[PDB]
């Protein structure tokens, strides 16, 4: 029984590493830079301490989103020369009154000492007047804007984090798994499937269903400062377009430069509106309420509300469809009390000037898109927030919150662990080296 | 094979296809394969073709895969079949030019005649589909005539051609 | 073929039965430095593991037996259960505080060998 | 018969990876990054296929050539100010009649809320007027013009392609290769020889001269739409120059950013030309119709005409002297019909805003009289569709493609990556 | 003294004699990144090689002889022809629709031996 | 006999490698980015030449900062629409009349067709005036000034110059070591002591001090060309402060950009001075010019003088402690003539627009610092140049000089020098392969 | 222990005692790239050693006895003075202008080895 020493034995510890992407036009997100992606293998009798709050997967791929996407922008129009002075008067050719503007504006033009008075509708959300009468950009005081580049698409094309050689990702398959705790039933996959990264707030859409009933996954279900992400097993359709037929135009800032802006609309004027069915949605909601009175008691009683409130982005469920981005009010559809073909339409409002990820200086102005837009998405999954109670109370008001992109893309790695290899291993063997 | 229908002084956008979506260089050439335009790199070189002063290709599309030839100023003689060599393809596209016109310009009177001109491209069969504001949808051959003119009959003509499939309208100057 | 670790709830004889896997496994712009720095940790990564098989007299074998003995305790049990039913990651869980004393003896001892075969080859 | 591994064998595959420069103070094509240079070994009874046409290393190079010139662009100096209305007349200090132009203009001082009135020699190719007359920058109204850094240099520099470590570079030493086919005498080298990447167009500049005769090289030589490269084996020199005595003068564009504009021609006004040998150029004209006869029949006329049209850096010799981009008519080069002391001129015209072969870039004026010589070591010929019915072959000077450039440097060359695990049967066994 | 690639014409067996010089040869801003990734890549490249020939039970060899018979499939040529007219570069080519296999069973046949070794050293 | 081959063998050779940074709000020197650090193993017997004049790790620190300088200084503001023309006038509210200027310029606001009438205070060696009077930023007519962000701190921070892999560091420990010459006592350590990467001239501040006796070290003694670095053995602290009581206020000079200018002096103005303990000095001093007799002979009369001429950065003891960069005028240290509770006021001039590396293009705006900065600091040497003398006169004046920062950086990398391992060696035995 | 280089001034018999120590520590944005190309030059250092090794058949071994005979026109000096009075600095200075062409010896005399063996297996 002396020392003996093995290789390639297979241990791993818990361990945080760089991961690459594969993927199987031009994205904001280089699908085109990651590697051709390709091998599912099975554990048995293995029990593997999972935790979706404490994963470093998470924080890698929020980091690196934000880096191919400010990434994307830096080749791209710097739309300095726009904040001036803009003269603004109501569209006129409806409820969206007042909420498109018809903005004029001295602009410079190839020759440094002519200038020009050109034209642009911008959106209410987008421009703030200051005391025909005066407006600028809503981000001229905090931001330098700088206009998306039209051929870059922002469609979630589906990526893969492949772990570097010599280490492995291991793959939850339980399915009644909460996020942490043992997994007693593992796989291990070198890459990750199913993952698209999708920007959306109080709703998540064209995500990874749950397999057999919906998962009510939270880091403290008891503490009410952390969110509860919901995950769905049946997916909610929703249905929603922007009718407004718009037509781009072509400003030049100054030399090889140009501006893309709102140019005029063909038709009416139409409100951008949200539809998901409403027996859907009613069904999916007994579903989930049936579900969170598993962590709160049977009797109950669980309410529903709107937003509280803060940031646009925070306030309402916030998508970017079809390259233009919507900003539905979400208060058509958590509304209800919940005690032991008609289709609920969504008012959504539509920005152009955008700082998505909360950053300080630095916004983006997304190119009207000609045409109409019509994007079919089907939500996966819900960010919900419990308020805080008095601790005697009987209902619990649950309302969307979100904000952190983290907490979006938790729902798509939560069944997946980076672990490093140990392949050397030293044990007793009845063994004499001559 | 794609065919293009001309007005005989407007222009033409016959376009080569592009699997790469770059700049692979390519040529333009007639039946007879002269050459008539080409990349070369990034610059524009045109052949030694009757359409030196004319043909000219949109030097801004070349990136996304699009390689056009702009025909200004069209001729009737210019009715040929013409061939890209993007990668080794041979896609090919034919151009008709048709010339519609009528021989009394404007010395007209009250209950005359009036006569048409069509100059078809040699080796094609025209076929004109005339439509009046008044409703002397007339059909015939590539010669037409009119036995009938008075006040009424003023407006303008647009008397169409057609073959293989393909229709183009064109004017007329009536005025009574 | 258990697969890439597939043997990881295996016993250790068939774990260390294919082993050669494992072993096959270990080699092979925002993303192109993640791709990169990825490929670089991964051959320092074996290449570490390599070398400290070879400083013990263990290159190039998957399984080579040495002369160092199971000093004190370091989890003895005995030679049958352990390799019955008990897996590589509990078995890697007992001696984690023991290993850096263990690679020290095996690189000793591996030095020792060495000058005692170069002792006695120029008899 | 067992199985027996052998690890170093002879055997290679052909392979695309990425080689590195080796060059023999700043340069657009970098000297402080090439590794030092440092060696062919003859390889007997090996035939290896070559191809030019889809070798991987002419496109490898103008990656590299364009990415070296996009990179050393980038601190140099921007010109968008200089957008702006130039009240122009015309110099009368005569067959530089109505092309250098006078142009004055408002622009910056290193103060913001100053303005500065200078005035500038722009020539005619580099200005279009506005409907003393107003004009504008030629390239203002498509794309943004940034100053070419005077500090750094267009010298064509020998660079050597070293392959990486485990490939090899073959280099066909068969002095009648025609670029495709298989090459009985081939090496292996570490590295390429000199590649000056001399950037020109319907003359292959500085090149590489070619042993025996004047090979010609086509990709298919029976298609009129390939470039149908000429190498040379006696050089014929070019001597090309600019009388004028050009002065440069410094405008204040900006706080720390000059721009280098051109002053007040001292002496007389005088057209750049080049000069050619017209007996050697007649010579090579008649050695390259020889050997261009026998791809065509001997008995059919071969004719070289000037080039047919298009833009200015196809239709003329375009190249870079020593700073200033020359490009010359070369109609009176390529006239002659071939059947079976005097100094040729050719006239040049000088642009400063350049559109480059890739965004534009403007070259400085260079203080003094610019004055270089040069091999013409190659032509880019591309040949005239004919109706099958004539016997004659007109040739007219193409170009254009820099690929082609360095597509006739890079013929002789291959990259193949060693394979050194082999297996083959021995009758050995392991004990 | 050929130099590299000097026997890249010469016969099987009288190739077979230079391996050292192709083996030696193996390991050694815009120029900068291409430095870089090129030693990565060629790093990597000699280091699957030298991970092939672990497995094959013939590490840190040059000539290795192993245990898989020669099915007469891949090449029905006799050792007479093979290494006294025949090219590395012409035998590679022969069998190259066959290296797989030969690997794996190289393999297969490397981890037996290797098993019955340790089941002959427990006595 | 028959050669053997020994793997691992204690052989180094001199070779030069890349050294990376290991350290335990953001710094200029990012020294976060380092790896973290932990060491010492006695080398005895062995005797190694060293040569600090020659040490490829001092021009390897001194293009190590200028790198990390210029990098941190890319997403920083520039101040561009700063080179206005100002209408400045005197400030009256000592001897520091005719020192700071109270310049109104016209700058640019959020809007680009809107201006505004602001008011800061620039430093007399901040403005030239043009020819109330007009003035300019100094630093208009040649270089671009590039504020620096406000967040991030010139604090010298440790660092340790680890050496890769498979090479060594080699430390000279003979407490006598004049710099040239073999170290009978050698050691090698992975990673160095840790330099503070300090700017300063005329003075070295903040320095590892020597160990026996104050040590005087030069390229060449008898050359008069070259700098004659002086090292302390024991600290000589210096109180640097800047009285004044600064106001700082932000200028918005575009969309997200924040130009910080001085406001309003809180108090009284009067000039920044350095103290030095008069005592603690003048023994100090006779400390150096003991051991200095020694390589000029014992009859030598050693003089010290004030600088001879230059720039303001090599005439005065220029240094940067607290975010705002002082400029000490030093003639009130060397004034003495050496033959065989008092404290030095030295009167120092602050600049806000530094050309820190002598380049040419190239400049920064380091923003004003919010209330009355305290600087206490070592000297732990100094930077010393013998002018020519007449060879017949029996006087040695020393006048401070330096400017060339790897003099500087020079004083901490002299003990150390990088060796490469070359663990592979040849040996002849009676050994044979069986 | 005498640590890293710790026997730099040991004679050479008292050099050759620890050769693991001064073998296991062969291996293991400004400052990012500076340390990904330190990494990678490592990891070429490394290798490149290594493979000199497994050329002249030491591979995996840290004292290799080989059969290149010692020429006596390298160094006339007795192993009484040399294993016992000279550390390996000195030596390595000495035999500095003489290792190319052992290097050359080595690797030939390891080529006729493999190839004396694979002949010799073969009957
Ligand atoms: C969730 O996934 C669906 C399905 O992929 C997304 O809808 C898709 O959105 C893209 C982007 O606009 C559509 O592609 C576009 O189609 C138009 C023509 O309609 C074309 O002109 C554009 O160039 C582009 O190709 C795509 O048709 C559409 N698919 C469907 C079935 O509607 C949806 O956007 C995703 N939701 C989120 C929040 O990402
Ligand atoms: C334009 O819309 C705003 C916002 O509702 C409103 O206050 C204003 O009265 C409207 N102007 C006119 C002329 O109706
Ligand atoms: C999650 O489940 C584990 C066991 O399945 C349990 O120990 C833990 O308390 C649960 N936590 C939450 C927040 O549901
Ligand atoms: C809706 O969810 C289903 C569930 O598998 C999925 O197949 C479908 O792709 C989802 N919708 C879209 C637009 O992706
Ligand atoms: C200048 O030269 C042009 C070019 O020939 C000519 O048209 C023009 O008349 C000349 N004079 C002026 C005043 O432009
Ligand atoms: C070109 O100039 C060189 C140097 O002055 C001279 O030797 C050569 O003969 C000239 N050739 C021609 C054609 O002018
Ligand atoms: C080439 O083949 C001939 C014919 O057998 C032979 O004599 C010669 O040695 C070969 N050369 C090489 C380099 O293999
Ligand atoms: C400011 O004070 C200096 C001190 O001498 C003086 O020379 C200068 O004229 C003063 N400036 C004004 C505007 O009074
Ligand atoms: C410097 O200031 C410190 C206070 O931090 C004080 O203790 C010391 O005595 C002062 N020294 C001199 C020389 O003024
Ligand atoms: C020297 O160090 C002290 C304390 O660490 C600090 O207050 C002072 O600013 C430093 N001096 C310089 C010139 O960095
Ligand atoms: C020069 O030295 C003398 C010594 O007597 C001193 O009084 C004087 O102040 C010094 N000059 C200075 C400090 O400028
Ligand atoms: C140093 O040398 C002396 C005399 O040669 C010897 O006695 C001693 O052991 C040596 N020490 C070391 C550490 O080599």
């Amino acid at each position: 029984l002396w020392v003996t020493v093995y290789y390639g034995v297979p241990v791993w510890k818990d361990a945080e590493t760089t991961l690459f992407c594969a993927s199987d036009k031009h994205n904001v997100w280089a699908t085109h830079a990651c590697v051709p992606t390709d091998q599912e293998i099975h554990l048995e009798n293995v029990t593997e301490e999972f935790n979706m709050w404490k994963n470093n997967m998470v924080e890698q791929m929020h980091t690196d989103i934000i880096s191919l996407w400010d990434q994307s922008l830096k080749p791209c129009v710097k739309l300095t020369p726009l904040c001036v002075t803009l003269q603004c008067t109501n569209v006129t050719n409806d409820d969206m009154r007042g909420e498109l503007k018809n903005c004029s504006f001295n602009m410079t033009t190839e020759l440094r000492d002519k200038k020009q008075k050109v034209y642009s509708l911008f959106y209410r959300l987008d421009v703030v007047q200051i005391n025909n009468k005066e407006y600028r950009l809503i981000n001229c005081n905090t931001s330098a804007i700088t206009q998306a580049c039209p051929k870059v698409s922002f469609e979630p094309i589906p990526i893969h984090y492949c772990a570097p050689a010599g280490f492995a990702i291991l793959k939850c398959k339980d399915k009644k798994f909460n996020g942490t705790g043992p997994c007693p039933s593992v796989s291990t996959v070198q890459c990750t499937h199913g993952i698209k990264p999708v920007v959306s707030t109080q709703l998540l859409l064209n995500g990874s269903l749950a397999e057999e009933e919906v998962m009510i996954r939270s880091e403290n279900i008891t503490n009410n400062a952390k969110n509860i992400l919901v995950q769905f097993n049946t997916p909610v359709q929703i249905n929603c377009t922007r009718p407004n037929n718009n037509t781009r135009k072509s400003i030049r800032i100054g030399p090889g430069q140009w501006f893309y802006a709102t140019g005029d609309i063909i038709g009416d004027i139409r409100q951008a509106h949200c539809n998901v069915s409403k027996a859907t949605w009613n069904e999916t909601l007994g579903k989930v309420v049936k579900q969170l009175r598993k962590h709160f008691g049977n009797n109950t009683i669980i309410r529903f509300a709107n937003s509280s409130g803060g940031r646009l982005e925070v306030t309402t469920h916030s998508f970017n469809c079809g390259g233009e981005f919507f900003y539905c009010n979400t208060s058509g559809l958590f509304n209800s009390t919940w005690i032991s073909n008609d289709s609920i339409t969504l008012p959504c409002r539509i920005k152009q000037i955008i700082n998505m990820w909360q950053r300080i200086g630095q916004a983006m102005y997304a190119p009207p898109i000609q045409g109409v837009i019509r994007c079919v998405s089907n939500i996966t999954g819900l960010i919900l927030t419990r308020d805080g109670g008095s601790t005697n109370s009987t209902t619990e008001t649950f309302r969307p919150g979100g904000g952190d992109m983290r907490d979006n893309w938790r729902s798509e790695l939560y069944k997946y662990k980076v672990v490093k290899i140990e392949p050397l291993g030293v044990a007793p063997t009845r063994c004499k080296r001559r | 094979k794609k065919v293009v229908l001309g007005k005989k002084g407007d222009t033409v956008e016959l376009t080569c296809t592009a699997s790469q979506k770059k700049s692979i260089q390519f040529h333009w050439k007639n039946s007879n394969q002269i050459k008539i335009l080409g990349n070369q790199g990034s610059f524009l070189t045109k052949g030694p073709s009757k359409l030196n002063d004319r043909a000219d290709s949109r030097r801004s599309l070349w990136d996304q895969g699009n390689f056009p030839l702009i025909i200004k100023n069209l001729k009737i003689e210019d009715s040929d079949t013409y061939i890209c060599e993007v990668e080794d393809q041979k896609e090919e596209v034919q151009l008709l030019v048709f010339g519609l016109t009528a021989n009394s310009d404007t010395h007209l009177l009250q209950g005359q005649s009036l006569t048409l001109t069509l100059e078809s491209p040699p080796g094609s069969s025209p076929s004109v589909q005339c439509r009046s504001p008044r409703g002397k949808n007339i059909q015939g051959g590539k010669t037409l005539s009119v036995s009938q003119l008075e006040l009424q009959d003023s407006g303008t003509w647009t008397c169409t051609v057609l073959q293989n499939q393909k229709k183009v309208e064109f004017k007329i100057d009536i005025v009574v | 073929f258990l697969g890439f670790l597939g043997a990881a709830g295996s016993t250790m004889g068939a774990a260390s039965m294919t082993l050669t896997v494992q072993a096959r496994n270990l080699l092979s712009t925002v993303w192109g430095i993640k791709q990169l720095q990825a490929r670089v940790l991964a051959v320092e990564r074996y290449l570490r593991d390599q070398q400290l098989l070879g400083i013990w007299g263990c290159s190039g074998k998957l399984i080579c037996c040495t002369n160092v003995p199971w000093n004190s305790s370091w989890s003895n049990r005995n030679l049958s259960e352990i390799w019955d039913n008990m897996t590589w990651l509990q078995w890697d869980k007992e001696i984690s505080n023991y290993t850096q004393i263990i690679y020290g003896l095996l690189e000793e001892s591996q030095n020792q060998q060495e000058k005692n075969e170069q002792d006695l080859l120029a008899l």
